[PDB]
């Protein structure tokens, strides 16, 4: 009926890691190639994502344990899960008012129609937005959102991982933190942990569908040339 | 070969 | 004392090819990542160059003969000479007033100090600007500038070319055009052809020095990640 | 392998 020290440390270090790698003002967006409304929105969103991957790496490096994984396991987890952490962290910009990610005025406000113009069909954006509205309804504490991102990153069931026992043991520790945090700190949250676990399985299904459509994109040089070197590294399939 | 990831990591 | 038809055709098709691939208003620059004044200017200029490579390819494809070279010879000539055609085509934006490429207001006006902030030392920018002021002094006709770009592109003495006899025979035809064009159409231009040929050898020396500094850049992932997929393809060394 | 150049060409 109380969290440990090592418990509250994990929350502290994760929560601080998030604050350091997520700007609520979205003030660096002016440095991206501007949005345009073919695939008119591909340049701006490619930069959006690449900037985001840089942040997800910063968060990752401060998850306790992650640093001590092999460089190969870190890459494997980042490559397979980056799109999921991005979908996750974007919930903090998603507006139930608008059904759009509102990172600014009319420019950095992202309709579903914008992401079509980056080469994504509704068979992805439809469940993407259901995921987002569901995740928003859960009204997560910062402590939970941050923990959900870390648990998603430390999944052992990802292609290429080599030390699946050490990884799973890290994921386990974090799940124990979220269960305990909710038990003690979140009133009325007796079904929450289980709903949060459900959000992960939705992410895998988003991940899959997104990986399909990225491939179709990445195979067309006129479209892949609009991507960044980091995006092709992380979403590409070089393998180690 | 994840030259950038390695660097970033 | 008169140009041929096939002569004047070569000039016509080259001159039109240039008009189609060079905007004197520099109005697409707003789509680049903005300039910033480490290497603060690397993102904007990387996009400048990548946009430019796209144009140099468009010009190239309309040089008579080029289309019929093998895909491998086209790539070899583009990869080895792209930086030279860019240095060449930039003369049309270079201002003797300012010693800068003035593509716009204070933003797209490029001091030598801007290009330092993209990771280039003076051992390159110094002769680069001497080249530019010299080339500007030559007060080239559109017909000559366009021909000089084509002759530079069709050099047989570039790494990777396979049909150096067919290429050289194309370069020869174009030199004959420039010699004749100047003979007939450019008054007082009896030393011009030879000065233009001199500008090519300066380009090789710029090319070399630039290739050195690009390598140092391209070998640092934090800097190469700011480049575009087209830039790394063209300036990289994949070889066929 | 000049995937983009080929395409552009
Ligand atoms: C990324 C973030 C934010 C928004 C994320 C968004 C909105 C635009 C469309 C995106 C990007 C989806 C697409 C389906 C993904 C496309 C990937 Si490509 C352009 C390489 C084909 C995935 C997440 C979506 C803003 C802020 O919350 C920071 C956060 O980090
Ligand atoms: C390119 C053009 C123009 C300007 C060219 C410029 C000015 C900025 C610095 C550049 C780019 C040099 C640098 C030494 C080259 C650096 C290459 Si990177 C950023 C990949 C390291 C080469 C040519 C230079 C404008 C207009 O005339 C269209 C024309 O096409």
């Amino acid at each position: 009926h109380m969290l440990s020290d090592e418990q509250m440390q994990i929350i502290n270090s994760l929560v601080e890691a998030h604050h350091k790698t997520y700007d609520d003002s979205y003030s660096d967006f002016v440095r991206f190639r501007p949005p345009v409304r073919r695939l008119s929105m591909l340049p701006h969103l490619a930069d959006l994502v690449s900037y985001s991957i840089q942040k997800v790496i910063g968060f990752a490096k401060m998850i306790p344990g992650f640093r001590d994984l092999t460089a190969e396991d870190q890459i494997a987890l980042l490559k397979s899960s980056a799109i999921e952490i991005i979908m996750l962290r974007s919930n903090q910009s998603f507006s139930l008012e608008d059904m759009s990610w509102s990172c600014g005025g009319p420019d950095f406000k992202y309709c579903i129609n914008d992401v079509t113009k980056a080469g994504h069909t509704l068979e992805l954006l439809e469940p993407l937005v259901k995921f987002q509205v569901g995740l928003k309804k859960l009204k997560l504490h910062e402590e939970e959102h941050v923990l959900l991102m870390a648990i998603c990153l430390l999944s052992p069931d990802r292609p290429g991982v080599q030390d699946h026992v050490r990884i799973e043991a890290l994921q386990d520790r974090l799940c124990d933190v979220l269960q305990a945090y909710i038990r003690i700190q979140h009133p009325g949250g007796r079904l929450l942990y289980a709903k949060m676990i459900q959000k992960l399985a939705d992410l895998r299904s988003l991940n899959e569908e997104h990986s399909k459509q990225y491939r179709s994109l990445s195979f067309q040089p006129e479209h892949s040339m609009q991507l960044t070197p980091l995006v092709l590294e992380v979403f590409g399939s070089e393998v180690s | 070969k994840h030259k950038i990831l390695h660097r970033l990591l």
